[PDB]
């Protein structure tokens, strides 16, 4: 299962 | 044995010809089980291993939702990184991300990963403590401070130490007949004359799983690391692996050389000599 | 930027036997960027039905792809893998050495 998180941009 | 679950994501910008090409693949050890292609027709995360097919529609909906969101982040990151490096707007660039977890043979958590690359080089990576970041250059330091302020590590650590590991244990169980097997290598040796005084001895390893293997040569108990031609472990295409190692020997002295094969499938490592 | 040349291996899924069905593979690895052109050749001519793995990469970030096609080896037929990449002045052709 993929990580259920809205990543922060670089 | 030791096991891992890893996700790999690649976004390649193609300026002028539309939005970046995004490709996501998921692995349990050396076996791929999921895939997403931004250019394919389904626009869904698709199965790639028979043991994942049994997951219901809600699983696929969630995977498709999270994978499209991963792609959007990378699309914005490509534009930002171009600015960080004062790069031209027309050029094509790549962002790569890898994340996942490992378990030991006792099935307890061993390691978590979350790393990022820009144009094939390290950019930022989460440290083994799952709390600190390694920023590769000055541009990565801006991102490092941004991810410290946003508390990214705290959120990733809950996934790596828990969710990632629980789902990996469940995949290892659902796919036990393929994922938890060991196919011992099938070995043989070839001999080819290259002069009136010399011959090549090539030691082969075939139909092994997993890919982890050691193939080495000795001459009278001495390692031949410098004089050994070795190929990178390659996939057979049927879920098994292949590798060979070669040495140039004087004809008549073939019996002084031994090939050593090390693999999980072999209780005791193998010693092989040329058989005329 | 820093570009890496593809390493190329041409081989069969199973030990080759004339008249017996098999798979011809072309494993490209260690390259950057990911844009690559790989063709499988039968006596210098392209093979139309060639499939390939989904783009993935190694710990060092370099990419890898497996190109494969069903084939029946014979004594007369020569197989090759032709690869083109930004790092290559001309395409690199690697012949299938019938056993090794």
């Amino acid at each position: 299962k993929l990580n259920d998180l809205c990543f922060t941009n670089v | 044995g030791s096991h891992s679950m890893r996700y790999f994501f690649t976004s390649v910008s193609r300026p002028g010809r539309g939005e970046p090409r995004f490709i996501a693949v998921g692995y349990v050890d050396d076996t791929q089980f999921v895939r997403f292609d931004s250019d394919a027709a389904s626009q869904r995360m698709e199965p790639r291993a028979p043991w994942i097919e049994q997951e219901g529609p809600e699983y696929w909906d969630g995977e498709t939702r999270k994978v499209k969101a991963h792609s959007q982040t990378h699309r914005v990151d490509l534009g930002t990184l171009r600015g960080y490096y004062n790069q031209s707007e027309a050029g094509s660039h790549t962002v790569q991300r890898m994340y996942g977890c490992d378990v030991g043979s006792d099935w307890r958590f061993l390691r978590g990963y979350h790393q990022y690359a820009y144009d094939g080089k390290d950019y930022i990576a989460l440290k083994e403590d799952l709390r600190s970041w390694t920023a590769a250059d000055m541009a990565a330091q801006t991102t490092k401070h941004k991810w410290e302020a946003a508390h990214v590590a705290e959120q990733l650590r809950a996934y790596l130490e828990g969710t990632c590991v629980e789902w990996l244990r469940r995949y290892l169980e659902n796919g036990k007949e393929t994922l938890q097997r060991t196919d011992a290598p099938k070995t043989h040796m070839t001999h080819h004359a290259v002069s009136d005084h010399e011959a090549t001895l090539r030691c082969w390893a075939l139909s092994f799983y997993p890919a982890e293997i050691t193939l080495t040569w000795q001459r009278d108990g001495e390692d031949q690391t410098q004089d050994t031609e070795l190929v990178e472990t390659r996939p057979a295409g049927d879920g098994t692996f292949q590798k060979w190692a070669a040495v140039v020997v004087p004809s008549g002295q073939e019996q002084r050389y031994t090939c050593h094969v090390q693999h999980e499938g072999l209780p005791k490592p193998l010693t092989l000599r040329w058989e005329p | 930027m820093i570009q890496r040349t593809p390493k190329i291996q041409v081989y069969s899924r199973h030990p080759a036997e004339n008249g017996k069905s098999n798979f011809l593979n072309c494993y490209v690895s260690g390259f950057h960027p990911s844009d690559i052109e790989v063709d499988l050749l039968k006596n210098g001519e392209r093979i139309e039905k060639v499939e390939h793995s989904d783009l993935s990469f190694s710990k060092d970030w370099s990419f890898y792809l497996l190109y494969y096609t069903e084939f029946t080896p014979t004594e007369k037929d020569e197989y090759a893998c032709r690869v083109n990449h930004v790092t290559l002045s001309q395409p690199k052709i690697v012949k299938w050495d019938r056993d090794m």
